[PDB]
């Protein structure tokens, strides 16, 4: 999609969704150079504040410059995000007893993983046969 | 570590009934934080292929943990 | 991360005779005896405003309120961004939302979430420089 | 991506006599005993 966004009301148009911008530089042979600007946006209906569209305009946005080989599936980027959180609330004498400690406390656990890889694959074609 | 009290000034001091008059509020708090870094230099495509194969197997095993069997690509 | 509170208080409401009433109001932990004798009038019409793990031993005027709570929260975050780059090439990973913020209303877009910007400088050998 | 919450709490409302009532209000997981004794009055008119 293409959405508006306020810059004041003096709103402006702005693109949201999967996107890719490559710029190569090609040797006569192996080992091409790439200038990648890849991104994945989104748009969020759930967590809305007292304000406008909470546009996830980057959810991944890797703007890198790599140098690859013409048949090699390589890895450009990644994110491994792990989380574990836990709150309690108890009567300070009675929650401790490990026989009735469930009957007084109040627990809240939260585990969270986000694994993310961004791979790239270049193929060099110079004759129309391979194309 | 922080701790506030509020008591009747004669009766909270007695270490037999001092709990029965005062009002305490304790607060302990820790935040540990490290930021580490790891560089790996690759200059031939062999080591880049090795890194790619290790990360690709390490994401395949996350695929290996409905949620049916995920797929390889043209490696 | 982690934290632990521990709030505990004994309150005495001996209203043995006379105008007044020998109540030991401690406005430290949530409720109090003053709002408890107003909570008598709450128990009349509204029955409002509790707070904390309360225990009320009273002969309905001769009172003793014990209020206690023990919060205990822990947390454990981990993150591993990782990217490939050449030297002298500003790479970037940005994961997570893009929000507005007021600069007046003349709002502006701004990125929120895990992020990394590396710039190397590479010797022919060991001991790379990173920014 | 993935996440898992786990929220669980026991609340005790022993109002055995006296002005007060020995209720163990834990305002952690949703409802509470204070809003439960107000939910008695909700069960009277609104039930909310």
């Amino acid at each position: 999609q293409n959405v508006p966004f306020q810059t004041g009301t003096t709103v402006e148009r702005k693109d949201i969704g999967v996107s890719l911008k490559v710029t190569p530089h090609i040797n006569d042979g192996a080992a091409l150079r790439l200038e990648i600007e890849q991104e994945i946006s989104a748009l969020l209906p759930n967590a809305q504040q007292r304000n406008n569209t909470d546009l996830i305009t980057s959810k991944r946005s890797i703007k890198s410059t790599i140098l690859a080989e013409n048949g090699q599936v390589i890895v450009i980027g990644g994110l491994i995000q792990d989380d574990v959180s836990q709150a309690e609330s108890k009567v300070p004498l009675l929650g401790d007893i490990p026989l009735l400690g469930r009957l007084f406390r109040s627990t809240k656990d939260t585990h969270t993983k986000r694994n993310l890889m961004v791979f790239l694959r270049p193929t060099v074609v110079r004759d129309s046969a391979g194309l | 570590v922080s701790q506030a009290e509020s008591k009747v000034p004669l009766l909270g001091d007695i270490p037999l009934l001092g709990r029965l008059f005062r009002s305490t509020k304790d607060t302990h708090t820790k935040r540990n934080l490290m930021v580490f870094l790891r560089p790996t230099v690759v200059r031939d495509s062999a080591g880049l292929a090795a890194l790619s194969g290790k990360k690709y197997s390490d994401i395949r095993v996350i695929d290996g943990t409905p949620t049916n069997a995920n797929q390889l690509f043209d490696g | 991360s982690g934290d632990i509170q521990d709030a505990v208080g004994v309150q005495w409401a001996i209203n043995k005779g006379g105008m007044g009433g020998t109540k030991t109001n401690f406005a430290n932990t949530g409720l109090s005896i003053g709002t408890l004798l107003q909570s008598l009038e709450s128990n009349k019409a509204p029955e409002s405003i509790p707070d904390g793990a309360i225990v009320g031993i009273g002969s309905s005027s001769f009172g003793a309120l014990v209020t206690a709570l023990s919060a205990n929260t822990k947390s454990n975050l981990l993150s591993t961004p990782s990217l490939l780059t050449l030297d002298n090439q500003k790479a970037e990973i940005l994961v997570g939302q893009n929000v507005p913020f007021q600069t007046g209303t003349t709002v502006e877009r701004k990125d929120i979430g895990v992020s990394l910007k590396v710039t190397p400088h590479i010797n022919d050998g060991a001991a790379l420089r990173l920014e």
